[PDB]
């Protein structure tokens, strides 16, 4: 019946600040060690700074110290962390978690606890729904959609509403130079269904309230 | 500053078997602030082992670590398929932490080459003055290959983006999609657009290729 919230995810420009929360129920946090982790897209995870709740006392990552300030609300069982002077550097998502022991002559404490993790992105873009292109199509054939020039992240995308779900493969997003995102989503199927089955991907980007279904249609040279 | 290292990068072993990973601290560090987690996609790390040798509470039992010092190892006597993941060792000094780098444990099965399919840019994008073609390779292992482009024989660089799924639930391969970006000018002024792909289940690269304006 532990659980750490966090609040909702962030877009921010360079250099502006970013404050996330992290909310504890169930448990106090004067008993609790909180930490902040970041991971960045694709990579590893990286310790920034936290709480330790026993000692009332804060602790940074020297690599951060400059710019980032945690908070401890004893009142509200409430963790902040600020982290200013932004770049996409920063860009991750950002995890609470209970990271520190208790060493006492008894054993070694520890929780295990972590939030849901909170995703900020640093970046000039603005946000802007996809288009979505269609990537059209022996015995198996691939089709697919392309939903090129999104921001911010996420986009979801489902075949048939949701009836097609073998042989797809949703890619991870890139992020291009212009600083927006593009995806694309494929399937393999049977190449006698291309003239009988329809094909449509249903593409979702809720930062921009778009929704699109895209029918995609073979080629054929005859 | 502790700095700590992981080994391997990638590990690659089947169900059943036994996997061991490696950390090394760049100085001797309290056993009492070594510890092991587990990452999957999209979720928040997890405690395996805390005290260098603790199993944390609802840990199965093949989770085990030992060492002190330097050097420590996270085992797991006999991988399930939920184990397949990124694990992390941890330390500290201070309540000041730092993560080593990780350790991919995938999935090894059968070697399998990609099947390659290309998708020319379509007519409604070109509307809009840009071009993308896509390369797919699709449902291979193990997770490295090699694509290039060639536009009337021309080697391109540094005008695509790769992406690369996870491997899959059920029959443990990954896919991979490569795009290459254009203008609408240049797509128009030039006639072969060529995807080779390399890998190691292939016995030469395989190429996929269309004349552009070809049905």
């Amino acid at each position: 019946q532990v659980q750490l919230v966090q609040s909702g995810a962030e877009v921010k420009k360079p250099g502006a600040t970013v404050k996330v929360s992290c909310k504890i129920s169930g448990h106090t946090l004067i008993k609790l060690s909180i930490h902040w982790v970041r991971q960045a897209p694709g990579k590893g995870l990286e310790w920034m700074g936290g709480y330790e709740g026993e000692v009332d006392e804060i602790f940074y990552a020297q690599k951060f110290q400059h710019r980032l300030t945690v908070i401890a609300d004893t009142a509200t069982d409430t963790v902040y962390m600020e982290l200013g002077r932004l770049t996409s550097d920063d860009t991750a998502v950002y995890f609470c978690g209970t990271l520190g022991v208790t060493v006492t002559e008894a054993g070694l404490g520890i929780d295990d606890y972590w939030g849901q993790g909170t995703l900020v992105t640093v970046s000039s873009a603005s946000t802007k729904g996809p288009s979505v292109f269609p990537l059209a199509p022996g015995g198996t054939a691939a089709l697919g959609c392309l939903v090129k020039d999104y921001f911010p992240e996420p986009v979801t995308v489902s075949w048939n509403s949701g009836a097609l779900t073998s042989g797809v493969h949703t890619f991870p997003a890139v992020l291009q130079s212009s600083g927006l995102y593009s995806l694309s989503s494929v399937v393999t199927v049977p190449s006698s269904s291309l003239g009988t089955q329809t094909y449509i991907c249903n593409v979702n980007h809720k930062p921009s309230n778009t929704k699109v279904d895209k029918k995609v249609e073979p080629k054929s040279c005859d | 500053e502790i700095v700590l290292t992981q080994s391997p990068g990638t590990l690659s072993l089947s169900p059943g078997e036994r996997a061991t990973l490696s950390c090394r601290a760049s100085q001797i560090v309290s056993r009492n602030h070594l510890a092991w987690y587990q990452q999957k996609p999209g979720q928040a790390p997890r405690l395996l082992i805390f005290g260098a040798s603790s199993r944390a509470t609802g840990i199965p039992v093949r989770f085990s670590g030992s060492g002190s010092g330097t050097d420590f190892t996270l085992t797991i006597n006999g991988l399930a398929p939920e184990d397949f993941a990124v694990y992390y060792c941890l330390s500290s000094d201070s309540s000041i932490f730092t993560f080593g780098p990780g350790t991919k444990v995938d999935f090894k099965r059968t070697v399998a080459a990609p099947s390659v399919f290309i998708f020319p840019p379509s007519d409604e994008q070109l509307k809009s003055g840009t071009a993308s073609v896509v390369c797919l390779l699709n449902n291979f292992y193990p997770r490295e290959a090699k694509v290039q482009w060639k536009v009337d024989n021309a080697l391109q660089s540094g005008n695509s983006q790769e992406s690369v799924t996870e491997q899959d639930s059920k029959d443990s391969t990954y896919s991979l999609s490569s795009t290459l970006t254009l203008s609408k000018a240049d797509y128009e002024k030039h006639k072969v657009y060529a995807c080779e792909v390399t890998h190691q289940g292939l016995s030469s690269p395989v190429t996929k290729s269309f004349n552009r304006g070809e049905c």
